[PDB]
């Protein structure tokens, strides 16, 4: 399975804080998806690798009806730490934070796991968290904040029937649920519906600490966003809060080269000590 | 403090039916009233633990029904030659010692345990007043570290009373007579289990008995085996 | 007492004041904190452990104590921050038919670990013999049933005791306590503490179209401008209370002593009278 | 220690509010008890557990335990409600602290009789007896609540229904011995080291709980009192 790659032109921006803002340009510093990045092109036409979960993901679930209906998280996955199943079955999105070694291939009923333990948390939210050429694109931004899991989501219909690829356009993401259970997570695993009786493809990015400039609309939505680590043109719009810079020369950050070695030369040391001759003795003392 | 008749000699073996009144309740919780036959010399022997279902022994003493507020141990038709003392136990409340009764002379006429597990003591002849003397009851049979054993002392004339109770591994309850001056300490887990005097107050002259089972919360334990006691003979 | 529940309760507003009127409890001794201050402290999860003991055994349920039940069925360490809530239940747990249903594990090898449940049924082995299962003279039933009867006295009656262990690990607290709220005053110089963020000002009717997920609202500065009520879903604009400057116009303390006052930024309605620009 | 208005006032028709302030060591961890005593007769229970009332006490009385203080309320008082009101609470230091009394003056069946008083020689004393008639003495606890002539009430000692652990006051500790017997309803209290400061009545008060009022911190109260003897040592 050669893992491919695509592009992330202007996708991966969510609401950092739950505060209403109108006609302002806000500067935020949090985990975001860098623009024009490399995101895996896993095609579900079989595929289910255990990708890392360093800090946040940008899980896309491009499907047709029900192909992608769940995820799982964890650091050990060997009945050592608690898991997080986010299955999205028919009108049930019950999340379980129990601890169990489910299997080595969670295909999907009770076939996901095989045992149980002292589950410390379980969410019972009722609303499930989920034509000619109008498909459905759905993205879920996840983070590893110590407070909550920070589950974001956004669903929208596409226009054209071009080959599977992230379309060109901006679409923010709003929070849906916040699980207060804390657990260390380093890897994750997608849970796809087998339904054997191409087809779908899921994208997986990685968030990074960046600085973003978000433009809020008059009703309170984010129209566009600018990253400060993409090109020398955006650095100007970041150092001076605006979206249309004027003609001229503008000052920006300071250029500096970082070293890549360490020299610790100390003088020659010819005579160490006579302790070696003192220690060596057949009859030390009484 | 219980109520027992001082003596009982009229109508030997026909209408004796001794009992122990002074309860004024329903025997608390577990309705298990024991009856001990203390004979002069050797250690006492168990006669009956519940109101019925007498253990392996003499079958002419049964029907210890709880009439009113007292256990009437039917002893009629047993025999006409006995010189011992019957003691009854009650008042099974939480952490309440002195469950025995007063000396009841049930002599119908008046005039006319060894190889089971083990029986050993220390033999405290001419005990110096005070100090610290250790008395052991090493049992080569039943485990001396898992069962619930106790220590009961009795003095010439006075009846028995609970002196020491020790649970399996984590309880060292002491009686109200010592109130703290007695420190129970278990010996090696596979050899024996001894006691400690810890500077007696001239009241420990009574003879001791290390019983393998509890008295008031008595359990069947297969068999009730006691051991012969020794005279302290304090010289205060 | 040998198989007691361990109900892990969380994600709710634990109203301990209601527990004082649910059932006629006979014991509400809380060792850790006070019940008045308990409703204002956050917790992660409460462990409810219930059992049934006699009346003379309720004293044995303490943070550190020995007994036939305190060290054989349930032991509490010397850190219990909960309560020892208990009550008599001699109305439905005592019938004259033979109460051979409960037990208290009279036999044991050693004291159990504090906050531990030993669900076992093997025959007690009193050493010096391999007991593959037998009942005589060496190995007996380590369990023994109670003798609860209706025609008895208090002290040996079925008493239900339920403890609520509290804990605070490195996890966000869920159960904090029931909040309180007052009436929503109209536009006036008042103080507000709406769901965390506090302040002082005037709450007027706003026409902003908030998103279905945004609660607060700010401006170019880090000050809250509008907020939605978390219990009626109504947006309200927060305008700081009327302050300003006060100037004094004096023709000079040499001809007269009459002076005029000028309140800047006032609408002659929130202090002859003259309204200027 | 409990703070209570020494002598309040009130007018007929309306309602008043008698309060009792206490620290979190006694009231904050236990339940307050309000007792009513008519001038001349023996006291009687008014409000127990701050929520319930006895069968004899009508709905004309109410109590609340908001915070660390207790609050009484008598909706529609009359001339019959002119009595002394005492607050009582069991502190976590093994003691029973009583109130001072509230002179709420407005100017418009088992007998528990005991005896054993009488003037005696100072230094020593005699035994204090008590009795009853068929009230299940084993299932009830007893208290010694003495009251000096004209002064308030205070707790002396407590014996539980089981007959095991007993508690004494901070001044009568050691030199007092309270015990019972296997005979009919009785109570024996022996006093020692008489300091002539004991001119009181020594009420042999009947309770409803079984164990000592330290483990049952929500049911402990005090049942119908009994006519006590007037023991006046006077050195
Ligand atoms: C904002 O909301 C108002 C009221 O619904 C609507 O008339 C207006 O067209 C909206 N404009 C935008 C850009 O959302
Ligand atoms: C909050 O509770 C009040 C009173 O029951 C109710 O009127 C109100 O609708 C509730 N909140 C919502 C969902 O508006
Ligand atoms: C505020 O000032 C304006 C000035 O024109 C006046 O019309 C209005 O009545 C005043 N009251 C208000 C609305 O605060």
């Amino acid at each position: 399975l050669p893992p491919a790659y695509t592009n992330s032109f202007t996708r991966g921006v969510y609401y950092p804080d739950k505060v209403f803002r109108s006609s302002v340009l806000h500067s935020t510093q949090d985990l975001f998806l860098p623009f024009f990045s490399n995101v895996t092109w896993f095609h579900v036409i079989f595929d289910n690798p255990v990708l890392p979960f360093n800090d946040g993901v940008y899980f896309a679930s491009i499907e047709k009806s029900n192909i992608i209906r769940g995820w799982i998280f964890g650091t050990t996955l060997d009945s050592k730490t608690q898991s997080l199943l986010i299955v999205n079955n028919a009108t049930n999105v019950v999340i379980k934070v129990c601890e169990f070694q489910f299997c080595n291939d969670p295909f999907l009923e009770f076939r996901v796991y095989s045992s149980a333990n002292n589950c410390t948390f379980e969410y019972v939210s009722q609303p499930f968290l989920m034509q000619g050429n109008f498909k459905n694109l759905r993205e879920f931004v996840f983070k590893n904040i110590d407070g909550y899991f920070k589950i974001y989501s956004k669903h929208t219909p596409i226009i054209v029937r071009e080959p599977e690829d992230l379309p060109q356009g901006f679409s923010a993401l709003e929070p849906l649920v916040d699980l207060p259970i804390g657990i260390n997570i380093t890897r994750f695993q997608t849970l796809l519906a087998l339904h054997r009786s191409g087809a779908a493809a899921y994208y997986v990015g990685y968030l990074q600490p960046r600085t973003f400039l978000l433009k809020y609309n008059e009703n309170g939505t984010i129209t566009d966003a600018v990253d400060c680590a993409l090109d020398p043109l955006s650095e100007t719009k970041c150092t001076l809060k605006s979206f249309t810079v004027e003609k001229g020369i503008y000052q920006t950050s300071n250029f500096r080269v970082q070293p890549t070695e360490s020299i610790v030369r100390f003088p020659n040391i010819t005579n160490l000590c006579p302790f070696d001759e003192v220690f060596n003795a057949t009859r030390f003392a009484s | 403090v219980l109520t027992q008749p001082p003596s009982a000699s009229g109508s030997p073996g026909q209408s004796v039916t001794i009992s122990c009144t002074g309860t004024s309740s329903d025997f608390g919780g577990y309705n298990s009233v024991s009856w001990y036959q203390q004979h002069p010399g050797k250690a006492p022997k168990l006669m009956i633990y519940e109101v019925s279902k007498r253990p392996s022994g003499v079958p002419d003493r049964f029907s210890g029904s709880k009439s009113g507020n007292t256990a009437s141990l039917t002893v009629s038709g047993l025999q006409a030659e006995d010189e011992a003392d019957y003691y009854c136990s009650s008042y099974a409340g939480s952490n309440n010692f002195d469950v025995f009764g007063t000396g009841t002379k049930v002599t119908v006429l008046g005039g006319g345990g060894g190889s089971e597990v083990q029986l050993v003591e220390s033999g405290g002849g001419l005990i110096q007043p005070g100090g610290s003397l250790r008395l052991s009851c090493a049992a080569s049979g039943f485990t001396v570290s898992s069962n619930y054993m106790s220590w009961v002392r009795q003095a010439p004339g006075k009846g028995l009373e609970w002196v020491s109770v020790i649970y399996s591994g984590g309880s060292t309850y002491y009686a109200d007579s010592v109130k703290g001056r007695f420190t129970i300490s278990r010996d090696n887990s596979e050899n024996t289990l001894y006691l400690q005097m810890n500077s007696l107050r001239a009241e420990d002259t009574a003879v001791y008995y290390c019983a393998r089972g509890e008295i008031q919360p008595y359990y069947y334990y297969g068999m009730d085996v006691w051991g012969q006691g020794t005279t302290v003979t304090v010289s205060s | 007492v040998y198989a007691w529940n361990r109900k892990r309760i969380s994600n709710c507003v634990a109203d301990y004041s209601v527990l004082y009127n649910l059932a006629p409890f006979f014991t509400f001794k809380c060792y850790g904190v006070s019940p008045t201050k308990l409703n204002d402290l956050c917790f992660t999860n409460v462990y409810a452990d219930s059992f049934v003991i006699r009346g003379d055994e309720v004293r044995q349920i303490a943070p550190g104590q020995t007994g036939n039940i305190a060290d054989y069925n349930y032991k509490l360490p010397d850190d219990f921050t909960g309560c020892v809530i208990a009550w008599n239940s001699n109305k439905l747990d005592s019938k004259v038919s033979g109460n051979y249903n409960y037990l208290y594990r009279l036999f044991r090898k050693s004291n159990l670990k504090p906050f531990e449940r030993d669900i076992s049924t093997e025959i007690y082995q009193a050493g010096n013999k391999p007991c593959n299962g037998v009942a005589g003279f060496n190995c007996y039933f380590p369990l023994r049933s109670y003798s609860f009867r209706p025609t008895y006295g208090v002290g040996h009656q079925p008493y239900r005791v339920v403890v609520l262990s509290f804990e605070l690990l490195h996890a966000p607290a869920t159960v904090c306590g029931p909040k309180k709220s007052t009436n929503l005053v109209k536009n006036k110089c008042v103080n507000f503490n709406f769901n965390g963020l506090k302040g002082t000002g005037v709450l007027t009717e706003s026409n902003k179209k908030f998103l279905p997920f945004q609660q607060f609202g700010r401006d170019i500065a880090d000050t809250t401008d509008a907020v939605r009520d978390p219990q009626t879903l109504e947006i309200l604009d927060i305008t700081p209370c009327s302050f300003g400057g006060v100037s004094v116009i004096t023709p000079g303390t040499n001809t007269s002593n009459q002076v005029a006052v000028l309140y800047q930024g006032v609408n002659c309605t929130e202090v002859n009278v003259f309204q200027t620009r | 220690v409990l703070t209570q208005p020494p002598s309040a006032s009130g007018t007929p028709g309306q309602r008043v509010t008698i309060s009792c302030s206490g620290s979190s060591s006694n009231i904050g961890s236990n339940t307050v008890n309000w007792y009513q005593q008519l001038p001349g007769t023996a006291p009687k229970l008014l409000i127990y557990s701050n929520n319930q009332r006895p069968s004899g006490v009508p709905d004309r009385f109410s109590g609340s335990k908001s915070g660390t203080s207790a609050s009484l309320a008598i909706s529609g008082l009359q001339s019959e409600d002119e009595a002394d009101y005492y607050c009582a609470a069991w502190d976590d230091s093994l003691n029973w602290v009583f109130g001072g009394g509230t002179k709420l003056t407005v100017l418009g069946e088992v007998q528990l009789v005991e005896s054993g008083g009488g003037v005696v020689q100072p230094g020593g004393s005699l035994r204090l007896s008590c009795a009853a008639s068929g009230f299940r003495f084993d299932d009830h606890a007893m208290h010694w609540v003495r009251q000096a002539p004209g002064k308030g009430l205070e707790w002396v000692s407590v014996i539980s229904g089981d007959g095991g652990s007993t508690y004494y006051a901070d001044s009568v500790k050691g030199r007092f011995s309270i015990s019972r017997d296997d005979s009919k309803n009785s109570l024996y209290l022996q006093m020692n080291s008489l300091r002539t400061e004991d001119t009181a009545l020594y009420y042999c008060a009947k309770d409803r709980s079984y164990g000592p009022p330290d483990v049952f911190n929500y049911e402990y109260g005090m049942d119908v009192w009994g006519q006590g003897t007037t023991v006046t040592v006077s050195s």
